RNA sequence: GGUACCUAACCAGAAAGCCACGGCUAACUACGUGCCAGCAGCCGCGGUAAUACGUAGGUGGCAAGCGUUGUCCGGAAUUA
RNA sequence: GGUGGUGCAUGGUUGUCGUCAGCUCGUGUCGUGAGAUGUUGGGUUAAGUCCCGCAACGAGCGCAACCCUUGAUCUUAGUUG
RNA sequence: AGACCAAUGCCAUGUACGUCGCACUCGGAAGAC
């Protein structure tokens, strides 16, 4: 079938687990706890865009950092909503939590945000050509070494699904020394389901 | 929290692209909230004028801004257009 | 409502007024507001033909026939056509300002008259002969809409002439420029009907 | 003799043409398109391009169009004389029509002629009806037309005895 | 033939339809149907998500006419 | 709420040729166009691997390497060895 | 230059097309020493 995921291949050799803590004999419920907390932030902060979240379990008290740049408004006058969401987190996790927010510079070349973007104007009904083409030029203007974008599904032609891509530069997936960042997002429209995948090559790792 | 930043009270947006700018005016509004500014301004161009009318509609449907207004005679007239937030 | 629907079907108001485009500029029909394909090399000039058709309201066999009379006329093949519609008498009562819509014009020329070189005119063919003094009375001189026509100033151009008290005027020596072309994309007519 | 791209030039797409390649994996799909360019007064070219997608396809065509142009002589907003087009079963008749007649041509020949900005001309398709062979035959036609003054120069005469 | 004409008064009331909407070729959607019922000038559409069938709306074109058929000439440089 | 159908509406998945060395593009030439040239020729390699030629010049996905393990040794640390 | 191989059931297979960049204002009294 397909390839393996580049970042799944690169986990542990170039990439972090973003769950850096260790559990033993509480691994299970700890693990499903990281799943539902990720679900909570994912469908709460979907407006302000989140890419990835790192969970720390220092002295079993959970500790969170959240990435990306648009939550600069979450950091700002919305210290109240930061406190409220954190109160809901301690409502969900028993033992309390502490959260931090990390700004991301060049949020254009982060795969999660790219995929969420393409899913958004695919819901907003721009042509997939226009969406992919402006996004790819925006990333390689930002300084990415090479970007390939995917789309699949009923691309207007509901009677037969197909797939479309554009890519330039270099995207060496076969080289494990490369830094790759992968996203998938699922654009839902009246036609059914439209699939978005995107991955970014950003130079090698010495 | 992030604390390495300072945010300016104005911005000049002359002589560049539409869909390049609106990515970084949304970022600039988010920066102004982090510094808690009640008022900001984005100086624009004259000739093509597409972004000059183009940005103001985005702030009208933006989730954080209530209004965008032109300048007064005591400030210099149309030399500034002002924006205020929620 | 003819005028409104055809204004948005057409993209331009046929009356020349700004309304009927001010909040429905796209099209009629449920598939109006979508972005449309550019019109074809038959669509564009049929569309232009419908401009020139319904901003008078005249029909197609009359179109083809006055087209042939324009062709038989010794001037250039297209501007003779538009000046013949200029000389069509409901256009004459429009640009003399008595009529405010051409649906007012046709109804009123059914009602009233012009006695310039006539006795009673119901049909828009003729032209003012230069140098005669016959004038309109009673049936288009003293009634209620008669002064409602010239209660306001509407522009009467150079190839026409007008006075307002008895509300009558004549075709002058020659029509030249705006009468040649107000805004009309000409020669699409001649290529359409010459297909 | 080559005219540079210092002028402003209008473009007009006449045909996007589906093209295909058969390979071991199956059929492979490509897009050719040809366009005609020029000015309304005296200079005209055309261009062809091949690409997998419409916009950069017509872009390749339009750079080839910016590369190649040809001048057309113009004696009183119409062509001077008789000329038949001739290239590879492409036969296009051009007759110096009188004034006020407008353009009378088929699809692609009108598409090149109005982009040449010639007022009054009439024509006929006598060769095959493929558009590229049309345009090639027509520009081979207007390449052949000459002014009266240079013919008088070749004669060692003036223009009066040749107009009369 | 008391015809047309000429006058007065009553009533916005007595009076618009046909065909097309895949392309050629102007006009798109919903439902039903499901190689069945069917459409068709040509290319062709329909084998359960049919802008091509049949309905409804909407649009388009023309109008006291509108479509179909038959015949003649063009398009047809296709007897040149 | 449907493990009530429709992979011939689909996303996300997976096998297969095949770990085969192929697959393509930008720009430029030639043809008119379909297309070609690059990618063919000489030699070489597990390999479109490389070299020399050559109206092509380059580029990308490929290939190789970069990762893990297994093979030989140095230093660090000697416990629950 | 060298043996012998017969057949493969009606339809129907795809898409393609669609960007748009440029701004800041004008000017009273002032001695002699």
């Amino acid at each position: 079938g397909q390839k393996v995921n580049p970042v799944g291949l690169r986990i542990g050799v170039i990439r972090d687990w973003e769950s850096k803590w260790y559990a033993g004999k509480d691994y299970a419920d700890f693990l499903h706890e990281d799943l539902k907390i990720r679900e909570y932030i994912s469908k709460r902060l979907s407006d302000a865009s989140v890419s990835k979240v790192e969970i720390e379990r220092a002295a079993n008290r959970v500790n969170i950092t959240i990435h990306t740049a648009k939550p600069g408004m979450v950091i700002g006058k919305g210290g109240s909503e930061v406190e409220a969401l954190r109160k809901a987190l301690n409502s969900l996790t028993g033992k309390r939590v502490h959260i931090n927010i990390l700004e991301i510079k060049r949020a254009d070349l982060d795969a999660q945000l790219v995929a969420d973007n393409i899913a958004r104007q695919l819901e907003n009904r721009v042509s997939f050509r226009r969406a992919q083409k402006q996004q790819i030029q925006r990333t390689m203007r930002a300084g990415a070494q090479g970007v390939k974008t995917m789309v699949s599904g009923r691309l207007g032609g509901a009677d037969i699904a197909r797939s479309e891509y554009y890519s330039e530069g270099t995207v060496p997936l076969h080289t494990l020394r490369a830094d790759i960042d992968y996203a998938t997002s699922e654009a839902d429209t009246t036609y059914g389901k439209l699939g978005v995948k995107v991955w970014i090559y950003r130079g090698e790792v010495l | 929290k992030g604390k390495d930043y300072h945010v300016s009270l104005e911005l000049d947006l002359r002589g560049e692209r539409y869909e390049n700018a609106l990515s970084r005016v949304e970022k600039y509004l988010d920066d102004a909230v982090l510094a808690g500014y009640p008022r900001v301004s984005i100086i624009h161009g004259k000739g093509t004028g597409a972004l000059r009318k183009g940005v103001q509609d985005l702030l009208k449907n933006h989730r954080s801004v209530k209004s965008s207004r032109f300048g007064e005679a005591g400030e210099g007239g149309s030399g500034v257009t002002v924006v205020e937030l929620k | 409502g003819p005028s409104w629907k055809l204004s948005r079907r057409l993209g331009i108001s046929l009356s020349g007024t700004g309304k009927e485009l001010e909040k429905r500029p796209y099209a009629p029909g449920p598939h109006g507001p979508g972005q449309r394909k550019k019109l074809s090399e038959y669509g564009l000039q049929l569309q232009e033909k419908q401009k020139l058709r319904h901003m008078y309201g005249v029909n197609e066999r009359q179109f083809r026939t006055l087209f042939d009379k324009a062709g038989k006329l010794a001037g250039k093949h297209g501007e003779n056509f538009m000046i013949l519609l200029d000389s069509r008498l409901d256009n004459v009562v429009y640009k003399l300002g008595l009529a405010r819509t051409r649906r007012q014009a046709r109804q009123l020329v059914n009602h009233g008259h012009i006695l310039v070189d006539g006795s009673r005119v119901d049909i828009p063919s003729y032209l003012v002969k230069p140098g005669q003094t016959i004038g309109v009375r009673e049936k288009s001189r003293n009634l209620s809409i008669i002064k409602e026509s010239v209660e306001v100033n509407n522009f009467v151009p150079e190839y026409l002439t007008f006075d307002a008290e008895k509300l009558e005027g004549t075709f002058t020596r020659l029509p030249e420029r705006s009468e040649l072309a107000p805004e009309i994309n000409e020669a699409l007519i001649v290529e359409f009907y010459s297909r | 003799r080559i005219d540079p791209s210092k002028l402003e030039l209008e473009e007009r797409l006449v045909t996007v043409n589906r093209v295909a390649k058969v390979v071991k994996g199956g059929r492979r799909f490509r897009f050719a398109a040809l366009v005609v360019v020029g000015d309304k007064n005296g200079h005209v070219g055309f261009g062809t391009g091949k690409a997998q997608e419409v916009p950069e396809a017509i872009r390749k065509a339009v750079e080839d169009a910016k590369k190649n142009l040809i001048e057309v002589p113009m004696v009183g907003t119409t062509i001077p004389h008789e000329i038949i087009g001739r290239f590879g079963a492409g036969n296009i008749l051009l007759k110096p029509a009188s004034e006020g007649t407008g353009v009378i041509a088929g699809g692609p020949v009108r598409a090149v002629l109005e982009l040449a900005g010639v007022a009054d001309i009439l024509s006929k398709s006598l060769g095959s009806n493929t558009p590229i062979n049309m345009i090639r035959a027509t520009l081979q036609g207007l390449s052949e037309l000459k002014r009266a003054e240079d013919v008088a120069k070749l004669r060692g005469k003036s223009v009066e005895e040749l107009l009369g």
